[PDB]
């Protein structure tokens, strides 16, 4: 019963839950964020997810390939699907970058960050507990900021390549070329420590956030909605957004993973676990990140609001933190971010799994000829690393921000979910599809799913994605900081790589089949056997 | 409350032809997978076909996979089976029955109706 | 087909006392797709007992049930006149879809 979901959980509990789901809660406002977060998880999150199952347990393809047998005109989404994982894939191991970094500069008798006598410190410093004596600038932050990061005034300003952090991203890569060439997997007998070892972790750093004296105030910020001033678009996008994204629907490669299930399982129960397992772990790395941001408001003597940067640097500011106030930092750090290596690698290792495995669709019988395979992993591993190189230039820090919001976030997942939906609830239909469901694991889905398919999402994406557009406001990196034009356009480019892959490919599909017009539309809607 | 009324039973000869019919009331019939299921003169049970919720899935047990046709109207709301060539084997009361949720049985079952090949 | 059998086919039995059936399968059945139906003499059979322990809407709440893979039982904490019937277990796993060969409380 749990070998099943123990070596397969680990594929999608992962950075977002630990680092992206905190930072996002912070940026909008803290408990204002919850509303949001789970009106999407029980409307879309769970049932999208159980969708995404089925339709990779009954058509037994990728996303390339199985919407031919549903509904040939939105077949675009599987090319949505595998680029927003070939977008993913470049930007989301530079998080491991920057741990590996970290996990380097911990082997040391003191932390770097721990104290600001060292060279990269700006004059305005002070350490935390002086801080109650202005501009004055924390250890952690600055740590942060200038030596790992080396933050340049603006995405305008790349400068120079950081090679400390390059030839991190080129080990990183290395360790997913071997253990994907290799065929490395969750199935022996480390499978238990490297599961379990994350969870251990979260309990240990969860009990040193919630013990700290300013804890209380970090959790009433956490708990408290402020419903009259923080509800515009942003927090909505941001919740659904990050629901779709910590669920990895809409990637295709959930599809993937789901070709390998077997029918005989009560799939609906088991995707209600993985769902209450991922959900709860994000809920309760909310509660520690935000007692140890309780406890930094009570120290420094500033606002919860303004302690930490509004980013994705949040857990880089954070846990490093709560490891200065334990026995003996250096093992404590060292523990957590090879923690947070074994977290991440083990779902970057599933995504690039699913992008190879769907990309030699496009030519089995040239990719997948013979040895090629063994080429083409290093080709497009090759790729996505000179791709992330722009992210570790010293102005990497805006593009990185621009790419986890535009990139495989964002409209773009609202956009392909509610195709999905619509495809599958309208021009498919919900009938055809419960009976099919009947047919696989014996009982119909039954209202709650029947209705989150055919209203309650499809109502969302579209609510969301309208209310934005009508409430429009940009991007931003920190609280201050505003993108240039061009950038936003740039953002805007990455995410409509992905939503033009759905008309795209309606137009081609359309004008390559023969007959007349209505001829066309109903041989592409009608299913192929 | 749920009904289920089967009619057409009757006396054929050998090698001859009959087609069964049971009437559904009390549910929506377009909702539920529907399975006829028959009564030997000893007793004992057997399977016979099974008929989707739609109709795109149908099955059929091994002794009767290349005669008997099963087939539903969901506008008329009756469920239909078809019998090419009834063997000397094939006499008994036949039963339609509800089945919708394999992990719940069979939730109801019609007055069945006697078919003999006299 | 997973063919199933059960145990004794004929039962002596008297009221209050407690009665207990086995049913047996040639392959195993997992343990939501193995049903109960009770057949009262000459009427059509009622689903009685739905999962290795679900009891059915109506069943009186003395029946019970047991069992995983291959073997399977059903019980009766103490019998009364109103259960004397026959008791056919199904599996639901994998077509053909089969009946146990049934067994009958004669008292
Ligand atoms: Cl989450
Ligand atoms: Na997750």
């Amino acid at each position: 019963k749990i070998d099943f979901v123990l070596s397969v959980a680990g594929g999608f509990v992962g950075l977002g839950n630990v680092w992206r789901f905190p930072y996002l809660c912070y940026k909008n406002g803290g408990g204002a964020f919850l509303i949001p977060y789970f009106i999407f998880l029980f409307g879309s999150g769970l049932p999208v997810f159980f969708l995404e199952i089925i339709i990779g347990q009954y058509t037994s393809e990728g996303g390339i390939t199985c919407w031919e047998k549903i509904c040939p005109l939105f077949s675009g989404i599987g090319y949505a699907s595998v680029v927003i994982v070939s977008l993913l894939n470049v930007y989301y191991i530079v998080i491991l970058a920057w741990a590996t970094y970290y996990l380097f500069q911990s082997f040391q008798k003191e932390l770097p960050w721990a104290h600001c006598n060292h060279s990269w410190n700006t004059p305005h410093c002070m350490e935390d507990t002086m801080r109650k004596n202005t501009n004055f600038t924390s250890p952690v932050i600055e740590f942060w900021e200038r030596n790992v990061l080396s933050l340049s005034p603006g995405i305008d300003h790349p400068g120079s390549l950081k090679w400390d952090l390059a030839l991190c991203l080129l080990l990183v890569w290395l360790v997913c070329f071997f253990c994907i060439w290799k065929g490395v997997r969750s199935t022996g007998k480390v499978v238990y420590f490297t599961a379990t070892f994350p969870f251990a972790m979260l309990l240990v750093l969860l009990v040193r956030g919630l013990t700290l004296p300013g804890a209380g105030a970090g959790i009433k910020f956490y708990l408290y909605p402020d419903i009259t001033r923080l509800e515009d678009p942003q927090v909505w996008i941001d919740a659904g957004t990050q629901i779709f994204f910590s669920y990895a629907i809409c990637l295709g490669a959930m599809t993937s993973l789901g070709s390998y299930n077997k029918y005989h399982n009560n799939v609906y129960r088991d995707c209600m676990l993985l769902g209450c397992l991922n959900s709860g772990t994000s809920f309760v790395s909310g509660f520690a990140i935000f007692s140890i941001l309780g406890f930094m408001a009570q120290e420094q003597g500033v606002d919860i609001a303004d302690v930490a940067e509004s980013g994705p640097g949040l857990a880089f500011i954070a846990y490093p933190k709560a490891v200065t106030m334990m026995p003996l930092p250096t093992f404590w750090s060292i523990l957590f971010f090879i923690m947070l290596l074994l977290l991440g690698l083990d779902s970057q290792f599933v995504e690039v799994e699913g992008q190879i495995t769907s990309l030699v669709d496009l030519y089995p019988s040239f990719l997948r000829k013979g040895y090629r395979r063994e080429i083409f992993i290093a080709f497009v591993c090759s790729i996505s690393y000179l791709l992330g190189l722009t992210m570790v230039t010293e102005g990497g820090m805006y593009v990185f921000q621009l790419f986890d919001y535009y990139a495989a976030s964002g409209v773009c997942l609202l956009w392909v979910a509610f195709f999905e939906c619509f495809v599958i609830a309208w021009i498919y239909g919900g009938n055809r599809f419960s009976e099919d469901i009947r047919d696989m694991i014996g009982f119909p889905p039954g209202p709650w799913m029947k209705y989150s398919w055919a209203v309650i999402t499809p109502v969302l994406c579209v609510g969301c994605f309208i209310f934005s557009l009508v409430k429009y406001v940009p991007l931003t990196y920190n609280k201050t900081y505003v993108y240039p034009n061009w950038a936003i356009g740039l953002g805007w480019s990455l995410a409509l790589s992905s939503m033009l892959c759905v008309p795209l490919v309606i137009v081609i599909r359309l004008c390559q089949t023969e007959g007349p017009f209505l001829v066309r539309v109903k041989y592409l809607l009608t299913p192929r056997e | 409350e749920v009904q289920l009324v089967e009619s057409g039973g009757g006396l054929v000869k050998p090698g001859g032809s009959l087609k069964l019919s049971c009437a559904a009331s009390g549910f929506t019939f377009s909702s539920y997978a529907m399975s006829w299921v028959r009564q030997s003169p000893e007793k004992r049970l057997e399977w016979v076909a099974e008929i989707s919720s739609g109709g795109r899935y149908i099955y059929y047990s091994d002794t009767v996979t290349g005669r008997f046709t099963i087939s539903r109207d969901n506008a008329r709301n009756i469920l239909h089976l078809e019998m090419s060539s009834l063997r000397s084997e094939d006499t008994a009361m036949y039963y339609c029955a509800r089945g919708e949720v394999r992990q719940r049985g069979f939730d109801y079952w019609g007055q069945g109706t006697t078919l003999t090949v006299s | 087909e997973n063919v199933l059998t059960q145990s004794p086919a004929i039962m002596s039995t008297s009221p209050g006392e407690k009665v207990t059936m086995t049913c047996r399968a040639s392959s195993s059945v997992g343990s939501s797709y193995l049903h109960w139906y009770q057949q009262k003499s000459g009427a059509s059979p009622k689903l009685w007992i739905y999962s290795t322990s679900n009891l059915a809407s109506g069943v009186p709440a003395r029946f019970s049930g047991s069992g995983s893979g291959t073997s399977y039982s059903l019980t009766i904490s103490s019998v009364e006149a109103e259960d004397a019937a026959t008791y056919y277990c199904q599996q639901f796993s994998g077509y053909p879809l089969t009946f146990g060969s049934g067994t009958k409380l004669e008292m």
